């Protein structure tokens, strides 16, 4: 049953540069090997074909080779839109296999965040319930410290981060950190405070309200 | 196996005494409640009806005819129904029993139990031996929604009648014997009372209560006035849904219970369709079509799905056999709900003959809701292979109520019935078959779905003739069992098959176009796989499953050619592509 | 453009059943073969089934042989996948795919994907609730607000803005499962502060699952 073993599993690489991404066959697969590029929350799509065959309307900066077992695809001039994960596949023999995939970052520019604080809504408060929301648009890199401060207190196990998969144009990260407090524990305290660290700010950055000023 | 079904063929001649005595002993030997119609017809004096003993009940009509039996043991007959009624009006009919034109015939109707009917008459004709019947109180057997019954009652005789025991109270009596007293059970009781065991109150039954009690409460029937739930008569069976209170959503009781004829049962018996509505019958109710889960009736989502009738049903109800008019009402029919008879006016009546050919719709039968009745067939056509993907006769209506398959006086020289392997319900009747072979080569233990049901047969090719010609089951069939003579006819086929001749091996290691084995199936290696040698060649239908290609492989599939999409052959033989566009 | 567009995604209790389906448009299904790949969350692609609706020839992967089975309907041309006992192993994103060409065995077209989620727990369709913009969401000329989608099991959600009018500088963030087993996602967008009150903003909610659709306007 035919392994492709792919390597390496994610690599950072900047603009313009030259990637290459390998796919040993466990056995002999001739050039029944295909290359398909996964973007965030897309249906894979095809690279390459029988190895080393451009598919229909790629850019030609996308190349495939064999070398025996191994199989490299190359992406020769890494752009923004490139950002994804890559995998190979035999089609030798019946089941057809899926390498592990390999995980294309890019590095940028480090890029300051913006900031952002949003109290709960009303509608939310009448609930019982109040999410304040705390917002980091656009920087690089993917690493950073968020920290709130009601009335001046530091919080732990109530808040929750997300962050967006990096852009496909200007590769940056956006962030979404969530404090979540029932309508009485919120009620109780007047300031809410959003700390922000990051690599590209250069002094920590603090966002904050006041309650039921407006 | 309290319970049986009864026949339904009135009084017609049975096509061969032999058989109509084994029928009837294997229709009701331990039988206490017959479901349908107890008909005891053209008896001989020799005869023993010992296995009639034990019947209580009796759902539709009681018939006793031309017959020569000096007394019928039907002592323990409780009640009977009426449910169906002996020429539309008569629940016990006793007709023309005395001998054809010492001596025969019936002399004491010896109904000793039979306390009551709940519809129907009853109608006493042409009886030279019997004595009694014009003593007995009817009005006391009916029911007391009854009493407007019908009796029709004949005392002409050919022996003078001694009067009953002085041991009976007023007249009254089924025999002679002390023991043959008429109880009464209707006309005797205290107050407003439909059945009593006594003159007195505490004497009284339930009123669920149908034909007498041991006892005052609905524990001591004699019988159901409706329905046996668990040996406690009531009025209706337990719903087998309970509707919530508050949004009437069905919940399943688990209590709930089907009705089969007049009793409560967890489950409907084998060959009977359940009903949305929690009953038991044969014939699906109004707008309500079959499925299989076994076998329901269920509600039609769409307007009720249209259907392939037989004969029994629909504008086929009053018809008589397949004939030309209407055998291609049959064209392309899977599955038919009725029957089918082949009758000598099928064949050679001003009506044009069937021709063997039209039989040809059956091809794609595979299931027959009824019976398959066979008294006339071409000549020409040496078994039923017309039938052969015929599957499954069910038998929920019987010919005369009695047989599901039957075959008589036919040419035929064997079955070729190899895909029959169910007859769901009533008995097979193969006899007087000149030439026919391969009958007692069938397991026909393996068809039959009840205890009640057997193969009745005589007048067929006699056994050792045909084995003196040398006509037996081929090698291939497991267990020397077939349904005609050679390679294609076995029943289960003890090696593989390849089509439908059974063979001795797949040519997965030799043999001309190289096969794999699927469940004993031979199918054939795609012609692109490499015949091997020593090994196998490949493992399933596809050209990516060959161990090598004949030619060329464009991966995962061995080719003849590489595709010319233009692609060339590589030196390994795998197709690349042609790099020039 | 071909086309490939799998339904009957959404929750299943483990040891249930369910049925997805690929209806093909722009091809005919009877031309190649349809696999079904599936992705289990943030994990690599899986080859599940093949099938070739002229004859019906299948072939399965071992993880699911004898559970799934796969079939076509050349009339309707469609494909289906019928997931029969069903594990939490079984939780991810299936796709369709065909080998378009008849000597060209790479997967050319796939499918959007449908999530396939087996668990225990039952729907809960999502709050959805605004994030106003206002001072403490203005940088330069330029205003930050958005939607939050509370409580809903299980994923996905869909947002957009306007109706589809309004797609960049919007982030919608990937759900945060709670530790009441319900998800939480917000999806924000970027404006020009100089449109508050000139151009209403909606996001556009649904949560398949749940049947909701929830269209909110924010404003200051
Ligand atoms: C009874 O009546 C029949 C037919 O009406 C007559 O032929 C017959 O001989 C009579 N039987 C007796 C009592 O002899
Ligand atoms: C009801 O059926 C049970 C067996 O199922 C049996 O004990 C009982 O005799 C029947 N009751 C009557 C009144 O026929």
């Amino acid at each position: 049953d035919i392994q492709m073993t792919q390597s390496p599993s994610s690599l950072s690489a900047s603009v313009g540069d030259r990637v290459t991404i390998t796919c040993r066959a466990s056995q002999d697969v001739n050039t029944a090997v295909a290359w398909y590029q996964q973007k965030p929350g897309k249906a894979p799509k095809l690279l390459i074909y029988s190895a080393s065959f451009l598919y229909s309307g790629v850019p030609s900066r996308f190349s495939g080779s064999r070398s025996g077992t191994d199989f490299t695809l190359t992406i020769s001039s890494l752009q923004p839109e490139d950002f994804a994960t890559y995998y190979c596949q035999q089609h030798y023999t019946t089941p057809p296999t899926f390498g592990q995939g390999t995980k294309v970052e890019i590095k940028r520019t480090v890029a300051a965040p913006s900031v952002f604080i949003f109290p709960p809504s009303d509608e939310q408060l009448k609930s019982g319930t109040a999410s304040v929301v705390c917002l980091l648009n656009n920087f690089y890199p993917r690493e950073a410290k968020v920290q709130w401060k009601v009335d001046n207190a530091l919080q732990s196990g109530n808040s929750q981060e997300s962050v967006t998969e990096q852009d496909s144009k200007d590769s940056t990260y956006s962030l979404s950190s969530t404090l979540t407090l029932s309508k009485a524990d919120y009620e109780k305290h007047k300031v809410y405070a959003c700390e922000v660290t990051h690599q590209g700010l250069s002094s920590p950055v603090t966002k904050s309200f006041n309650r039921g000023e407006c | 196996t309290q319970v049986c079904t009864g026949t339904d063929m009135k009084l017609r001649l049975p096509a061969s005494p032999e058989t109509h005595l084994d029928m009837l002993r294997h229709l009701y030997q331990g039988c206490q409640v017959v479901q349908g119609n107890l008909e005891l017809t053209y008896l001989p004096t020799n005869a023993s009806l010992s296995f009639l003993q034990d019947i209580q009940e009796v759902q539709g009509y009681v018939l006793i005819a031309h017959n020569q039996v000096r007394q019928v043991p039907l002592q323990r007959l409780r009640i009977v129904r009426g449910t169906q009624l002996f020429e539309d009006n008569y629940a016990l009919a006793v007709l023309d029993n005395g001998d054809p034109l010492s001596p025969g015939g019936l002399r004491e109707l010896q109904l000793r139990s039979l306390t009551e009917i709940l519809k129907g008459g009853v109608l006493i004709q042409r009886n030279p031996q019997l004595c009694y019947q014009d003593t007995i109180l009817w009005k006391d057997i009916f029911h007391k929604n009854n009493q407007l019954a019908l009796t029709l009652i004949d005392t002409n005789r050919s022996r003078a009648c001694h009067p009953c025991s002085p041991m009976c109270k007023g007249s009254r009596c089924w025999g002679e014997s002390s023991e043959d007293c008429q109880s009464l059970t209707r006309t005797v009781c205290a107050g407003g009372c439909a059945r009593c065991k006594g003159p007195l109150p505490t004497d009284c039954c339930h009123e669920q209560c149908a034909a007498g009690c041991t006892g005052p409460k609905h524990s001591d029937c004699l019988a159901c006035l409706h329905f046996n739930h668990s040996g406690i008569c009531e009025l209706h069976c337990p719903a087998l849904v309970t509707y919530n209170t508050d949004t009437f959503e069905s919940m399943p009781n688990p209590e709930g219970r089907y009705t089969f004829g007049a009793s409560c049962v967890t489950a409907c018996p084998y060959n009977y369709l359940s009903t949305d509505v929690g009953s038991c019958t044969l014939v699906c109710p109004l707008h309500n079509q079959e499925v299989t889960a076994t076998q329901r009736c269920e509600k039609c989502s769409k307007p009720c799905a249209r259907v392939c009738y037989g004969l029994g049903m629909e504008h086929l109800r009053e018809v008589r056999a397949v004939t030309s008019a209407n055998i291609q009402e049959f064209a392309g029919c899977k599955k038919i709900f009725g029957s089918l008879a082949f009758l000598p006016e099928s064949f050679d009546s001003n009506t044009a003959p069937l021709q063997p050919e039209q039989l040809q719709v059956f091809e794609t039968l595979e299931e027959i809701t009824g019976y398959l009745y066979i008294s006339a067939w071409p000549d020409s056509l040496p078994d039923l292979s017309v039938f052969q993907n015929l599957q499954v006769i069910r038998g929920r209506i019987l010919h005369n109520g009695a047989y599901s398959l039957t075959l008589q006086g036919l040419g035929i020289s064997w079955l070729g019935l190899r895909s029959l392997r169910e007859l769901g319900s009533g008995l097979a009747l193969i006899h007087h078959n000149t030439h026919l072979c391969f009958v007692h080569t069938v397991p026909w233990d393996q068809l039959f779905r009840n205890p009640h049901q057997a193969l009745l047969h005589t007048a067929n090719r006699p056994e050792d003739e045909c084995v003196g010609e040398g006509l037996a089951c081929h090698q291939l069939c497991a267990r020397g069992h077939c349904w005609g003579p050679g390679p294609t006819q076995c029943v289960n086929c003890s090696q593989f098959l390849r089509g439908q001749e059974c063979v001795e091996e797949c040519r997965v290691l030799q043999g001309l176009p190289r096969e794999y084995v699927n469940a004993r199936h031979c199918l054939p290696c795609h012609p692109e796989c490499q015949p091997q040698n020593g090994s196998v060649t490949c493992f399933g239908p596809e050209a990516d499953q060959c161990v090598a290609c004949a030619h060329y492989k464009d991966p995962p599939f061995c080719v003849a050619r590489c595709p010319s999409i233009w692609k060339f052959p590589d030196e390994e033989g795998a197709c690349q592509p042609c790099p020039i566009n | 453009e071909v086309q490939l567009v799998e339904s009957g995604g959404g929750l299943v209790q483990p040891g249930g059943s369910l049925r997805l389906s690929c209806a093909a448009s722009g091809f005919n299904i009877k031309d190649t073969y349809i696999h079904w790949v599936r992705q289990a969350p943030g994990k690599g692609l899986e080859w599940v089934a093949r099938i070739y609706p002229t004859n019906g020839y299948t072939r399965y992967a071992d993880s699911v042989k004898g559970r799934f089975t796969i079939s076509a309907d050349t009339s309707k041309n469609t494909a289906y996948l019928q997931m029969n006992s069903l594990r939490a192993e079984d939780t991810a994103v299936y796709y369709c795919s065909r080998w378009g060409g008849d000597g060209f065995y790479a997967m050319d077209y796939w499918g959007q994907g449908t999530l396939v989620t087996v668990s225990s727990a039952s729907t809960k369709g999502p709050s959805v609730f605004p994030l106003a913009p206002s001072s403490k969401s203005t940088s330069g000329g330029t205003a930050a607000l958005g939607c939050l989608v509370k409580d809903y099991f299980p994923e996905p959600v869909t947002v957009s803005w306007n109706s589809g009018a309004l797609t960049s500088g919007v982030h919608t963030f990937p759900a945060v499962l709670q530790s009441s087993g319900l998800y939480s996602l917000s999806s924000v967008v970027t404006v020009p502060s100089s449109s508050l009150g000139t151009q209403t903003y909606i996001c556009n909610v649904n949560h398949k699952p749940s049947n909701t659709k929830v269209d909110k306007k924010v404003e200051p």
